């Protein structure tokens, strides 16, 4: 074990966790739609489809 | 230093650089330079020591003087043309004033003499600012006023930097000094591109900027100033030592390493309008500063040196601050050569 | 005769000694800032006299 | 919220954690002396945390598990073996001078970063500032040599300037035959081997350079083997004593936050330790160095950081 | 026992897998470089009646 | 600096509305996948300084440092890609516009070019 | 038998102020560890 | 071509992700499998080069060293087993990470379509290399010859970027395929002349030339046996390959600019071929007998003949695969004796008769015993030059007597004689060093029954 | 250019070189500064108003102001300086070399 009260303790800090989890998944999806409205607004003004 | 003191000097020093940089006015350049070196002045002087006091002395006498020549030339463009804005500054007296006062602010050849001993005073956090951040100024003005440039001022002062900065680092043992006359080499090849494309030496500078960062914040990690110093940490930690001359070899210019990107990029640039001479004088000096280079990290992490026995008791201790940016840095100066097209969005 | 005297004195050690001797006279200053300022006012006298004089 | 310069900028101050109850106690005193019970003693009347003397393996009770570590991952040096054979040409000596040094500017940092985070005093067996008589009582008796003591002159130097001295010395006076009688009757077989010259040296650099300075920077609390028994009558003295002559009451906050800064992040305290000073009893080749830090290494809580080793049970370190 | 194999000799598929993935980037840059299929004046060809592609 | 001085160029907009005519970059693009493979090393070497396991030490850590190196290559390559079609663009508009400067020469063959032959011997 | 790794003798080299001594850097002395230099005896 | 290149950068993790007893197995099984699969592009068209991409394609000149190339690394990853066992795993593994990024920069090298990714990859092998050569060398000279080992190079190869850039300024493309079929004459003049100097001077200083090549016994010499086999086998290839590929824009200028080169060459080789006698080292003797070699290739390809490039490709080839066993059984007893000097043991046939044997058929391949592809190289060549001119001969005729002198000298010093009476620690040969040998020899000899496959393009 | 404009630039050189000679003291070269800046006032001056550029006025005074910085930033370095070797004198400056 440890004498010294380890900072990093047994379980992790969830408020970081969660919010590192959150920015990730919030960087994805705004990824994801930042996509399709790109490939929508190029079709529309090429006049593709 | 109070931390608020300390922070309200740093957020004055980048206030003074932003005014520079944003400003069409030439006297509000100049009020952005002047408040740069007030707030910049006392944070060389955070650690009190007669050398610190002495580098700083030092450093206002030289900031003093290029702001007085830099105001002087103001004021004969000013004469012979009533207009304030930055611009091509058609007067060559002119123009050679403001040349000069540039050169002596960046630290090129011959002004050169004050960047060993002023980085050597200071400490390396006070030494990083010194290096990184204080070079973002007279660059932008620079790049600015770039096509009235006189080309052979220019490459000369350029061609002086890089074989003084090549020649002085071969005989320093103290890291802050190598660092500083490296400094001087990378000033001259991005100085030296700047009257054909100032896109280069953006690119030279952002370049420059990240390996002078890794290698500064390396250099704190692992708290050594000197060369035997920075030979125990190999017994301490492994990895900086590696890491460090990974960052070393990027910083000689070796492919792939990122650090072969801008000089590559600077030849290329100097090849398209009929210059030949000089890019291969470039290369072959900056050897120079590739072999000293290799001969710090020999020192460092490909030989291991001997050690000491109290080192025993700093196995058992971490390091408590942390530094955030490191690894982005380091992983930026090395494995960034394969996006070599992106400099496209400099421009 | 040949490899490991004359090879060795035209390409590498030569080399290797002009650097030297470059290096040492460069990095050799007593650190007075009089010597060195004075070479800065030599210096602006050179590029104003030799630079744009012709334009 | 671990202090910074942040936790400075909003709220903690350090001086209104100060209770005039501060008083940084060193106790002094000559080999097997009654100085330890004393220490105690007073660490429980005045309400103080007590700090055993700094040992060998000092160090290994700070980290990890208090369990001492082996002799070759810590220290490489031993007490008895300085007894037994004090004149060795393996440079033993000197080698347990320096780590004993430095085991004792670890336990001071410490004691300073206690003191400053919490309020609650601290009292010390003995101190950085005096543990220079058993230098010169080495050096006088011919066991170590002058670059030795040059070398830990160097490092005291750019040590221990960073750090405040102590509010109140105490000093327990000894005599040399007492102290003789006393050895003998331990039954250690090792303090036995003592020469008399070696604690007369001691006592000699105590009285004429140890007391002398600290008397200029505190207050110096001399007694007898008789009167160290009543802790009660120490404890008054200490209690009705004029703290104002010391750079203590010349501590204003910023200070205060700049020392604390330092005595946390031990780095920082041990880093002029290891000067590249190349004396051979402390030099250490590249191969036992090697060889050493892979034995170290391959400690069973050792390998990762405090917090981050599944050998010694550590659990959810994927999302650590 | 399959467990202690599997997580001990995992790393033994990974040349393989690089060389499937290997052979699946070269068909991808094949397939990007169709400009002149059945155009060449030395293998200009009428299709087979069932055949759509002379390569692939 | 040819491209810092344009006619109609928004100072710091970084993405003007007119590169929207042009296709994005997908998201399985091979430089996208070098950028992601950057932020997996930037975190193995945070990792490896904290002595932490260097594999495995913390997931969320290098899921967001993957997902802030894509994040930030997507905008760079876009911003490249209409960089690099803006000057296309330029340079074919100002050819077109300058016909004597470009003009077409004749197209002689082989037959009648006059190559002096020089042996291998 | 093992290979061979730099020794204090070698390691020498790199303590002095700078590198390559000639005689009149013979005299300059390597900063003191901690930047701070001794306060001098000024006579005020 | 990814199907080759892919699966390196696959070694690369499992060697990182895999047990601490179990990295040489796993490396040596996987390394052997690639080179099979490499073994796949000797499939070469007659008309033109196999152009997979826009950016990788091979010819019948980059096929054989790409097979040497993926055969070498199992080679160095058996040899290397010996004197690494005391080492940490960490360690062990960075050292196969450095020959596996070593191979995979040759691997890319050799079949890039680009000049300036040919430059910057033939100029990527530099940094593992040196930090091979200077972190597990053994003497204090390892040092020293890292720097000349990387500033011979780059002093030769810094100008030839810039001259590449500038072809890209005037030609407008630097891709081979463009390069060779828009290829026009060079005019006689001193612009031109030191075009040609900038193009040449890289792989000049490469390969090397008989003036530049004092690099070349010190990397070899201080090295560890891989860092020697890699250098002498294929690292010494990539000045041939460039200069193959270079010379066609050369011309006519090479003609007129080829004597200075020619007479170093020739001169060179028999002064190198003569020092090889007078050598009280083991490693230098083979050092100085890869100098000669490479210094008849340079000779091949400077005359500019087909028969002379076949000779050339053939020469590389034969030299790489003997140049690599020879170090191979010069380390086996380095490590028995633990020192260099040729003369310390001796008589080495009747306590290790096998290793004798490998020592005799790797002494017969270096001196061009037919009908090895050593001779067919070395004579192809030699009738090149007598095409280009009937003198030659004597200096071609000189080497070889030199050549075999020195090779059978080596023979009789290291295994004929009486034994040293006073080294008993000369354990019998392993099977690990043993099948290393075999593995070096058996490829030799099945080459000479099928030549065609080494012969290049001009076949 | 009458000859007010080039007595006026004559005098900006003569502090120029003043300032970069550095005889023995520091006040000196303070001084010098502050004449180089006492010369560039008056020749801004002179062509401000021989212009008749009127918003261009207040240029001068702005001038003013960052020369008391300056002087004021001198003159702390030059306070310290002393009372590191009761000499105000640049030989003293020379811990640090190139
Ligand atoms: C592209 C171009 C990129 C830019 C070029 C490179 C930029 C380089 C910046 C140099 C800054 C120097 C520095 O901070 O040290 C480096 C530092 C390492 O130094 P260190 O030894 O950890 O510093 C010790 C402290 O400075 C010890 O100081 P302290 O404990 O006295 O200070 C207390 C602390 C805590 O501060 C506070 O308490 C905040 C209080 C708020 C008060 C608000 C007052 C407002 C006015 C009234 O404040 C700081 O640590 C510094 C604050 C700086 C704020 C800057 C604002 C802009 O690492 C970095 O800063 C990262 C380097 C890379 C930055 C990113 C670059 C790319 C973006
Ligand atoms: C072109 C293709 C790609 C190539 C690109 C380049 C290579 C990749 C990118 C590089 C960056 C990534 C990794 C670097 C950071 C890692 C830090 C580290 O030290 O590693 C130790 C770490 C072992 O530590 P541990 O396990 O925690 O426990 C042992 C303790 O750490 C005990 O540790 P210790 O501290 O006690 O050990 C002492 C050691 C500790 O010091 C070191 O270990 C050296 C650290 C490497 C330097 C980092 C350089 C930064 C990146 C620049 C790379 C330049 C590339 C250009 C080529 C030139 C190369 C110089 O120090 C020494 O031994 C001194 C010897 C002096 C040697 C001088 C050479 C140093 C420079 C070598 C750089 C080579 C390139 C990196 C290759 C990967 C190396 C991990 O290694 C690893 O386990 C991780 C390695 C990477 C894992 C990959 C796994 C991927 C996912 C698995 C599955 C695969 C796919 C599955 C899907 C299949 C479909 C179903
Ligand atoms: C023409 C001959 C026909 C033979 C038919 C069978 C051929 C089988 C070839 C097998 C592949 C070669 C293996 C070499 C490694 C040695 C293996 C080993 O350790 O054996 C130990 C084994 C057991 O002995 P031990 O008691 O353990 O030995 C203890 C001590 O080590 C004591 O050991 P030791 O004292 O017995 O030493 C080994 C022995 C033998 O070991 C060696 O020296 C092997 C190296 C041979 C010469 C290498 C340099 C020349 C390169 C020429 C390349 C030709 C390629 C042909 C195709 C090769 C396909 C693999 O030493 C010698 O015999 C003197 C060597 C010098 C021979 C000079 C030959 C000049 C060229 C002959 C003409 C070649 C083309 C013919 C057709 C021309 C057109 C009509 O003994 C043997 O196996 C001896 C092998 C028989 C000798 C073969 C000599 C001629 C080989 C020429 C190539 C094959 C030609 C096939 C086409 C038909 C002809
Ligand atoms: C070498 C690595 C360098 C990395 C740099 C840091 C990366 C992370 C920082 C986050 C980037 C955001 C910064 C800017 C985003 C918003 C601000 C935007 O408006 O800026 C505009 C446009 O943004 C910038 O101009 C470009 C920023 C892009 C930086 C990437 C270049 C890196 C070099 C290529 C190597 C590959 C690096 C890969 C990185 C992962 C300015 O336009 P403009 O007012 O008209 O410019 C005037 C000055 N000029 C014309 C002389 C240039
Ligand atoms: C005009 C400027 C042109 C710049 C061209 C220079 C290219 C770079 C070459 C670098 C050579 C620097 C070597 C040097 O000066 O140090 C001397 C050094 C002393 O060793 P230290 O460890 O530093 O000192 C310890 C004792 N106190 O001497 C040595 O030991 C030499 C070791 C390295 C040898 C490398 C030789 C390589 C030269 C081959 C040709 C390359 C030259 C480049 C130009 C070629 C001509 C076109
Ligand atoms: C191991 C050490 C080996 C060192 C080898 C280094 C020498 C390499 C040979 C010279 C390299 C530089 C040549 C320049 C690169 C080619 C570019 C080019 O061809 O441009 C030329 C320009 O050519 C030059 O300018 C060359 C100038 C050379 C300056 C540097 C000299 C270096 C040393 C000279 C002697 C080296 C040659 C022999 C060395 C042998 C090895 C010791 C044409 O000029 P344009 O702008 O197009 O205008 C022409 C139409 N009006
Ligand atoms: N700097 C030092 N050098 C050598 N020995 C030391 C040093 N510091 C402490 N010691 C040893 O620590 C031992 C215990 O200290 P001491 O106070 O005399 O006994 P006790 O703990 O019973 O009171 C002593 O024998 C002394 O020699």
């Amino acid at each position: 074990k440890f004498y010294i009260r380890e900072p990093p303790h047994g379980s992790p800090d969830w408020l970081k966790v969660g919010l590192t989890l959150g920015t990730s998944v919030f960087l994805w999806i705004y990824l994801i739609k930042q996509h399709k409205e790109d490939v929508l607004e190029y079709k529309r003004r090429n006049g593709l489809e | 230093m109070n931390p608020i003191i300390y922070t309200t000097l740093i957020m004055t020093v980048m206030s003074g650089t932003m005014l520079v940089m944003i400003s069409s006015h030439w006297l509000l350049i100049w009020i952005g330079f002047e408040m740069n070196l007030l707030a910049m002045i006392p944070v060389l002087m955070k650690n009190f020591n007669p050398r610190a006091t002495e580098a700083a002395t030092k450093y206002f006498l030289t900031q003093a003087t290029a702001s007085m020549m830099l105001m002087m030339a103001i004021i004969i463009n000013l004469l012979y043309s009533g207009q304030w804005t930055i611009t091509k500054m058609f007067n060559p007296v002119a123009m050679t004033m403001m040349t000069m006062a540039l050169a002596m602010k960046l630290g090129l050849s011959p002004f050169h003499f004050w960047v060993p001993e002023v980085t050597q005073g200071i400490s390396l956090q006070a030494g990083l600012l010194l290096l990184t951040w204080q070079k973002l100024a007279p660059l932008s003005v620079l790049c600015q006023i770039s096509q009235s440039i006189n080309p052979n001022l220019m490459l000369t002062m350029a061609m002086l930097s890089i074989l003084i900065g090549g020649w002085g680092g071969l005989n320093q043992t103290q890291l802050r000094k190598i660092m500083a006359y490296s400094s001087i080499a990378h000033m001259g090849w991005m100085t030296a591109v700047l009257p054909y494309n100032t896109t280069m030496t953006i690119l030279n500078l952002l370049i420059y900027i990240t390996m002078t960062l890794a290698m500064f914040m390396l250099l704190i990690h692992s708290s050594a100033t000197t060369t035997l110093s920075l030979s125990h940490t190999w017994n301490k930690m492994p990895v900086i030592t590696s890491l460090m001359m990974v960052t070393l070899l990027s910083m000689g210019g070796l492919p792939p390493l990122s650090g072969f990107m801008p000089k590559w990029m600077i030849i290329q640039e100097m090849t398209k309008n009929e210059s030949i001479i000089m890019p291969t004088l470039m290369a072959m000096t900056a050897l120079l500063n590739l072999y000293f280079y290799m001969r710090l990290a020999y020192s460092s992490s490909l030989t291991m040196f001997p050690s000491t026995n109290n080192m025993k008791m700093k196995w058992q201790f971490e390091h408590t601050k942390q530094m955030k940016l490191l690894p982005t840095m380091i992983v930026l100066s090395t494995l960034v050569l394969p996006m070599t097209p992106a400099l496209s969005s400099l421009n | 005769l040949l490899d490991l005297i004359w090879l060795e004195t035209i390409l590498p050690k030569t080399t290797s000694f002009i650097q030297m001797k470059m290096s040492i006279m460069v990095s050799n200053q007593k650190g007075l800032i009089k010597l060195y300022f004075l070479s800065f006012l030599i210096t602006i006298m050179i590029s104003m006299t030799l630079f744009n004089y012709h334009e | 919220l671990q202090y910074g310069p942040l936790a400075f900028v909003l709220g903690e101050r350090t001086t209104r954690k100060l209770t005039e109850t501060s008083k940084v106690i060193t106790v002094d005193g000559n080999i097997c002396s009654g100085k330890g019970r004393l220490a105690r003693e007073i660490a429980e009347k005045l309400g103080l945390r007590h700090f055993p003397e700094a040992g060998i393996h000092y160090a290994d009770s700070t980290t990890g598990d208090g369990k001492p570590l082996d002799v070759q991952l810590s220290g490489n040096c031993s007490l008895e073996k300085f007894y037994d054979d004090p004149k060795s040409n393996d440079g033993n000596s000197y080698r347990l001078q320096s780590w004993l040094y430095a085991s004792r500017l670890l336990q001071y940092a410490d004691a300073l970063e206690h003191l400053l985070s919490t309020g609650q005093g601290v009292v010390l067996e003995r101190s950085i500032y005096s543990d220079f008589v058993f230098l010169e009582a080495m050096y006088r008796q011919g066991f170590i040599r002058k670059q030795c003591v040059e070398h830990y002159n160097e490092v005291k130097k750019v040590t221990a300037c960073e750090y405040l001295p102590p509010h109140v010395v105490v000093y327990v006076d000894v005599p040399v035959p007492e102290i003789q009688s006393r050895i003998q009757k331990k039954g250690n077989p090792h303090e036995m081997k003592i020469t008399a010259a070696y604690l007369q040296d001691i006592e000699n650099a105590y009285k004429k350079t140890f007391l002398p300075e600290m008397s200029e920077k505190c207050e110096v609390l001399q007694y007898s083997a008789r009167e160290a028994e009543d802790a009660e009558k120490v404890v008054e003295d200490i209690e009705y004593l004029k703290c104002d002559k010391g750079p203590w009451p010349d501590q204003d906050d910023r200070t205060f936050h700049r020392l604390r800064m330092l005595v946390q992040n031990k780095l920082e305290v041990l880093n002029y330790t290891t000067i590249p000073v190349y004396l051979p009893e402390i030099t250490i080749g590249a191969h036992q160095s090697d060889r050493v830090f892979q034995k170290f290494t391959e400690l069973p809580g050792r390998k990762y950081s405090p917090g981050y080793n599944e050998d010694v049970g550590d659990k959810w370190i994927w999302l650590k | 026992n399959v467990l202690q194999i599997v997580r001990d000799h995992w790393v033994h598929i990974l040349v393989p897998v690089g060389f499937v993935f290997g052979c699946y980037l070269d068909r991808r840059s094949d397939e990007k470089l169709t400009a002149f299929r059945n155009k060449s004046l030395l293998f200009k060809r009428e299709l087979r009646p069932n055949e759509e592609v002379t390569w692939k | 600096t040819m491209m810092s001085g344009r006619p109609g160029r928004v100072p710091l907009q970084f993405l003007p509305n007119e590169a929207r005519s042009l296709p994005p970059p997908k998201l399985t693009d091979p430089r996208l996948v070098y950028m992601g493979f950057l932020g997996y090393c930037s975190g193995l070497i945070d990792n490896a300084i904290r002595r932490r396991p260097v594999v495995s030490a913390g997931l969320h850590r290098q899921l967001l440092y993957v997902t802030s190196f894509v994040f930030f290559g997507y905008y760079l390559l876009k911003r490249q890609d209409y960089m690099y079609a803006l000057r296309d663009h330029d340079m074919f508009a100002y050819v077109k516009s300058h016909p004597e400067d470009f003009p077409e020469k004749d197209k002689k063959t082989y037959g009648e070019i006059l190559e002096e032959f020089h042996p291998v011997r | 038998a093992r290979q061979w790794q730099p020794d204090v003798e070698w390691a020498e080299q790199f303590g002095g102020a700078v590198m390559y001594p000639t005689k009149e850097t013979a005299h300059w002395k390597p900063p003191p560890w901690n930047d701070v230099d001794p306060p001098k005896d000024t006579l005020v | 071509m990814l199907k080759i290149i892919i699966p390196t950068t696959m070694l690369l993790p499992m060697t990182w992700m895999s047990k601490h007893n179990m990295i040489w197995i796993n490396a040596t099984v996987h390394s052997l499998l690639i080179s099979l699969i490499s073994l796949s592009l000797l499939n070469q068209l007659g008309e033109n080069s196999l152009n997979f991409s826009l950016t990788f394609f091979s010819d019948s000149l980059s096929a054989p060293l790409l097979v040497l190339t993926t055969w070498l690394l199992p080679l160095m990853l058996m040899a290397s087993q010996s004197h690494l066992s005391k080492e940490t795993t960490t360690r062990k593994k960075l050292y196969i990470t450095m020959l596996i990024l070593l191979q995979l920069f040759l691997i890319m090298t050799f079949t890039a379509t680009e000049l300036i990714l040919f430059y910057i990859l033939f100029e990527a092998t530099l940094v593992p290399t040196l930090i091979i050569i200077t972190r597990w060398g053994n003497q204090t000279e390892r040092l020293n010859a890292g720097l000349y080992f990387l500033f011979y190079t780059l002093a030769g190869s810094l100008p030839l970027l810039v001259a590449l850039v500038y072809i890209q300024n005037t030609t407008g493309s630097l891709n081979f395929l463009i390069i060779h079929y828009w290829s026009h004459p060079l005019s006689n003049s001193w612009s031109n002349i030191f075009m040609w100097l900038a193009c040449i001077m890289a792989f000049m200083v490469k390969m090397p030339l008989y003036g530049l090549h004092l690099w070349l016994p010190k990397a070899h010499v201080e090295a560890p046996i891989a860092g020697s086999m890699v250098l002498a086998a294929v690292l010494l290839k990539l000045g041939g390959y460039g200069m193959m590929r270079i010379t066609t824009i050369l011309n006519p200028l090479t003609n007129y600019m080829a004597y200075p080169f020619l007479m170093l060459s020739m001169w060179g080789m028999i002064m190198t071929s003569s020092i090889c006698l007078r050598q009280t080292d083991l490693k230098s003797l083979i050092a100085y007998s890869s100098v000669s070699h490479m210094a008849l290739v340079i000779v091949a390809i400077m005359i500019q003949t087909p028969w002379s490039f076949m000779g050339a490709t053939a020469l590389m080839i034969a030299h790489g695969l003997t140049s690599s066993m020879l170090f191979c059984l010069a380390n086996t007893n380095y490590e028995r004796v633990h020192s260099r000097t040729m003369i310390l043991a001796r008589g080495l046939q009747t306590l290790l008769p096998l290793m004798a044997t490998w020592w005799l058929v790797a002494s017969l391949t270096n001196l061009a015993l037919p009908p090895s592809i050593n001779l067919i190289g070395e004579l192809f060549i030699i009738t090149a030059s007598f095409s280009w001119s009937n003198i030659t001969i004597i200096l071609m005729g000189m080497n070889m007597m030199i050549t075999a002198l020195y090779s059978l000298y080596m023979l009789i010093t290291t295994q004929r004689g009486k034994y040293t009476h006073h080294i008993n620690n000369i354990k019998p040969s392993f099977t690990r060093e043993n099948a290393l040998m075999a593995l070096h020899i058996l490829p030799l000899l099945l080459l000479t029954l099928n030549p065609k496959m080494i012969l290049g393009p001009l076949y | 250019m009458p000859l007010v404009y080039m007595n006026i630039i004559m005098a900006f050189a003569i502090a120029l070189a003043g300032l970069l000679m550095y005889r023995s003291h520091l006040m000196s070269s303070l001084l010098c500064l502050e004449g180089m800046m006492l010369s560039l006032f008056i020749m801004s001056t002179l062509i401000i108003l021989n212009t008749h550029f009127t918003l261009a006025n207040m240029m001068p005074i702005i001038l003013l102001v960052f020369a008391a910085c300056e002087a004021a930033l001198g003159l702390s370095l030059l306070v310290m300086v002393s009372n590191t070797y009761g000499t105000d004198y640049v030989q003293n400056l020379n811990l640090l070399q190139c």
